[PDB]
């Protein structure tokens, strides 16, 4: 209701804020981008899909590298992005500075959420209105969404961008805590075709992963994409005969 | 102050009199402002 | 340079060399180094003479300021205690002044000393500061009683600034005793003072 | 009140500022922590309940150390809160740096109150929409909590959120001052399952607390959670059949 | 409506400050408190009925120290009382680091009232919607009441919140100037039953006072207040008949 | 509408702002004080009687001591006087500190009238509601009234508060150039006289002057007071007969 | 009706500013003001039958010294004009503190407009209501007029304030370029008795004048003003016959 | 200059030199080295007069404030380090001056003693500290007992204090004691003390 999405300073009667529930849609509004975690890794898929074959194929980009460990994809305006992410690597590198550790999963969530926060308080600035998913693995893969609104929250699997409900209805039938790795992206992948409604091609998305055993950050190429771009293809055929 | 004097009669009746005394003149004035704008609310939590 | 402060029964009684040398050069021979702080309070400085003036009048400045804000007459205590918050947090712009306080007030009588390096202490009856005070203080203890009147005090008061002057070759032969009894704010000046070391020859 | 609530610097007619009461508000949407007071320490509960079993049951969390003996709970905003409480750790750090002493939990809720307080006076800003609740041991038992406003309050037996006006009628009946640390345990579990309206499992609630004769802080670990717990169960059952 | 509430810095029509009159109504809501003077000290009773008995029967607090001879008293936001109170209690310390003089409590009203018209003055910051009472011996007894804007206003009796009303009328029969400590206290606890129409008890009550021969502030403790209460409730008592 | 009058920063259609022409009546809702000039030095007289029993018959004071041969009173908000006497007795004692020169009556006024100047151009913060009258004897007495603006008119007598169209027109007639101290003293407590409807009485009414022998602010205690009183109150009766 | 008259920072869509057109009309609520220029010096003439008897014959006496060539008169917020004014002085000193060269005339009007519009410019803020006659011999007389926007016009006959429309006429027909000290000083004594409808007489004027030989600043006295007075009145009594 | 400290199972007992001396300059008459901070707290001072009386007045004021904060008086701890924290902000105002911070709290009886450049380290024996301290801990070192009031601390407290003055020309005359019995704050003042000392030599 008008006036109490006139100002992000401004509490409504009902306790919500309209505004902030409005940069939340901001984050449905966008592209798709879903996270997985399994217990050797944490997987972290992306649309890649462009608007025309006028735009180069990979657009710049839609999973950054934050850490060496720790990546995050994108949801919500790319505008906001842009900034947001830039903030979290030199947060991220700032923690091997003064303790010379690598940043923890929870520790740059926090960051960037307190970072956030500030920015709803404050009436003389508007806050992010995205949403990343950063994912890394820490002592144990960690997969955490940051909310337009400032609020961190843990998942063992999600999604956010317009294929949000979708992909949750989805895991909640499939998704179970025995999850292979090569199994967990695939299950990525078919939660991505259902978004979209249309079949992948290693040419509209892109998969990173973090890995456990090799605790680094890795980013998957499109050749070695093809396998387990054809394997899901089978199983998104079939929910689109459903 | 019409509205008074009638409402005012509306206790005398109900008592069973035909004289309107004091008591029931105030009694209207409390009546019938009552019913027009609210008296509740509130004390804090944090205006205390 | 030296100054002197002692408490009498009906007054207080400080006094101020007049008359400031320092090698071959006299900068004036009406300088002021006695400051009327209020209608009952006085200082006297002993150490530089410009430092003196410029400290000296932002805190008659203050004697009013402060007696209109509370209604009331301002205490030694509170300008006591200032001139050393002042000279602290004005380190970077440091007055380097020996500062002697006193007079009279509500809360009855006392003098304080504030160091040149700030912080106000208290002297329970008698006070020196400066070059002359080592001698000074024996000075006035000789004839200082509790109940010695205002005009023994002011004749007490020549003799110590007098025993400085003979010693080193560079005061002055001018000097200012100030009465303060509580009825009177009177200052001898250089000729009335004059005449009391005239007894003492010289 | 209409135009008297499009910001904070209003005072409306009735003497009330109806931009807090609309952050009060903001607090019932959250959920319930409840914080009980006993003559053998103080008793934090927080509720850790996921809305879907696809999150991790470990950041929905109220409890949050903020020192050696001192931990607190919250309902509002979770990115409001995140902030409140990582001031409230420098804070209480603060005073053992120029003290060289821990915080005692009275001046610590003074401390908080008068930071919440310049965000509810500026203009700028608008106030944290959090209320919390302090439990600790300075040397004996202290229970307080925060209004949005940045008031203060001491309370011994108490709720803050939803599930609030359940828990007060609740102790208002059954709570006395003759209860142990065991028996006042039980009544914050049962006090917990009045307001979710359903039997717990100790994996959705989460306790902390701080005892007098150990005078510290400490959590209490799942598996010592079971018997309290299956207790207050026998308990729940009872309200559930009235 | 008026536009003239909207802000401070808009006067009505009226030469009024429309809103500094709405943070007036603030006290009146909030609890009461009285200060009565006498010649042989300052008396000072504030309330601890509030909240129920799930609150601490000792709950913190109307009556503040603000030095060691000069108590104060508050109703309206306890929240502004909190900050306003921290406020004065260090504007009085900084009185006797730079003069080594107790304050008096003219002098202090003075001060705390030029530190309320700066954010009456400004627009960007709204007043604070509390009122003060300080009430002290410095060398005679002397009370004041400050008003939300920064005014001084000196009282013979005072009273403030909701009971004002009541006392105002009750005070212009029986007080005298020339009252004893036993008398004005033992008065100003019948003044309180009457304000919240109903029988003290020691624990609805918290009551201070700073003596002429002592020129100390001390609180009365509830058993040490409690024989004054009892010759208090009959009283009362006799007026609550009628 | 009209006005155009929500801000200062906006000029009404008329020429006029709106937001300083309600606080020059904002002095008139304020109480009453009364200026008076004759040869031997200018007499200012300040209502002291606001109140009734409840408050204090000596309520702060309003006549003020702004230098030591300069004094002012005030109509007006109390709030607003407590802050501009601050500032305006700082300034007239750092004239000395800074030239040791007794600081002009007309100049005092003048920077006086600059600091609400500032607060008319500026719009985040509202200009006070308040009227200084400026009395002295630099070395022949001049009285001067300033006005919320920060306008400034010469006066030769004046009043200013309630009394503003009462007094006037009693000094149409009566006033003169060749009054005496006395006869002009006593035809200053006949026109405040005039303005409240009642005799006065030296116990409730403040009055200062600076002569021309002393050219240093004094005050006359109520018992030297008495005659002027007795003599002023025979011309009340008179005026009280219509 | 229109946003454009409600901010100052809202050129109108006619490519006015109104704020500044109603800054403009706040000039002519001022009692008139009038400039002659003459070959032969250069006078500000100004009214001084504003205020009763109640007020001093010098009361506001606009005619104030800027420096030792120049004297400025006024027209408008009685207040805006004495910052101006001073401001007027400081620049003037500053000309001579920082060449050492006497204060150019139309330099100190452009150091004056550029002031002014630091205020027309920034919307936080407000531009002064005040229209001043900057006047002087630097070299050559000059006389000129600054607007409220802070506009530089030079003029050899204007009048500024409520008599100001009468008087542009009046020079428009009487005003000559073949024009000597004593005429000039008769004619324009003619038009200010134009303005206020009604005969001169020394005690209702200032008149201010710099003279080219002298260069220097005096005011006539009036035992000096009379003569003129005399010639002038004959001229004023034919024209305000039919 | 020259303090004694010594821990007693009854209270606290510090003692100070008042009149500080170059060679054979002193300053004043009598110069505040003892500082009550509370009814339970002492500071006694060993340094430059102007420079401790600066701070001692800082820390009077924020233990009041604090004591309102907590509603908890002060700890012998808390005033330490809060001391070590305004010693070092003010690193930028050359202060040089050596603490000795002392009393009763609900944790015991302790000193600790603070250098300027921050630290505040226990002690729960013996502390001296000064010009005149080597001396000092011979006297006080070997007669201690943590079985000693803080009565018989007195009678040490001044031996030590008057052995050090007969080992250092730069101590004066001036010798106070301060003793913290629990109850109060007792000062013994100069005159008392010197009878100790008539009776610790002819």
């Amino acid at each position: 209701q008008m006036g109490y999405d006139r100002a992000i300073t401004v509490f409504s009667p009902d306790g919500r804020l309209f505004q902030v529930e409005y940069a939340r849609e901001a984050v449905k509004r966008g592209a798709t981008a879903i996270g997985i975690k399994c217990k050797e890794g944490v997987i972290l898929i992306a649309d890649k899909r462009v608007g025309s074959k006028l735009l180069e194929a990979d657009t710049i980009e839609k999973i950054y590298k934050i850490d060496e460990h720790i990546c995050a994809a994108t949801s919500g305006l790319v505008a906001d992005a842009r900034v947001l992410i830039d903030r979290a690597r030199i947060e991220a590198q700032i923690n091997r500075l003064t303790y010379d550790e690598p940043i923890t999963v929870k520790e740059l969530a926090k960051k960037i959420c307190d970072f956030k926060q500030q920015y709803t308080q404050y009436g003389g600035v508007r806050p992010f209105g995205v949403s990343l998913l950063i994912a890394g693995v820490d002592e144990v893969p960690k997969l955490y969404e940051t909310d337009p609104s400032g609020a961190l929250l843990e998942y063992k699997a999600t999604a956010i961008g317009m294929g949000r409900n979708a992909v949750t209805e989805f895991f909640e039938k499939e998704y179970r805590d025995d999850l292979s790795f090569d199994d967990a992206m695939v299950l990525g992948l078919v939660a991505m075709g259902l978004s979209i409604e249309s079949e992948l091609v290693p040419e509209n998305i892109e998969v990173g992963y973090v890995k456990v055993d090799d605790r680094t950050f890795k980013e998957v190429s499109p050749e070695e994409l093809k396998p387990y771009v054809e394997r899901a293809n089978e199983r998104i055929r079939e929910l689109l005969k459903k | 102050i019409k509205a008074i004097c009638t409402e005012a009669g509306m206790f005398a009746i109900r008592e069973e009199r035909a004289k309107v005394t004091m008591l029931d003149f105030t009694k209207a004035i409390e009546k019938v402002l009552k019913k027009t704008t609210p008296i509740p609310d509130l004390k804090g939590v944090m205006f205390v | 340079t030296t100054t002197v402060g002692l408490v009498c029964k009906d007054g207080v009684v400080m006094a101020t060399e007049k008359r400031a040398t320092m090698g071959n050069f006299i900068a004036s021979k009406a300088a002021k180094k006695i400051y009327q702080i209020a209608d009952r309070m006085a200082m006297t400085t002993a150490g530089s003479v410009g430092d003196a003036q410029f400290l000296a009048r932002i805190i008659k400045i203050e004697a009013n300021l402060y007696e209109i804000r509370r209604e009331r007459k301002p205490t030694v205590r509170a300008i006591a205690t200032l001139t050393s918050n002042l000279l602290n947090s004005y380190r970077y712009f440091p007055y380097l002044v020996q500062l002697l306080i006193g007079g009279i007030d509500s809360e009855g009588k006392s003098i304080y000393s504030i160091d040149p390096i700030g912080g106000a202490i208290e002297e329970k009856d008698i006070v020196a500061t400066g070059s002359g005070s080592l001698t000074a203080y024996g000075v006035l203890e000789d004839r200082f009683t509790p109940e010695i009147g205002v005009d023994e005090a002011v004749e007490l008061a020549v003799r110590a600034i007098y025993s400085a002057m003979k010693r080193d070759s560079a005061s002055g032969d001018g000097i200012d005793v100030v009465k303060i009894t509580e009825d009177e704010f009177y200052q001898y000046s250089p000729e009335e003072v004059e005449q009391i070391l005239a007894k003492f020859r010289k």
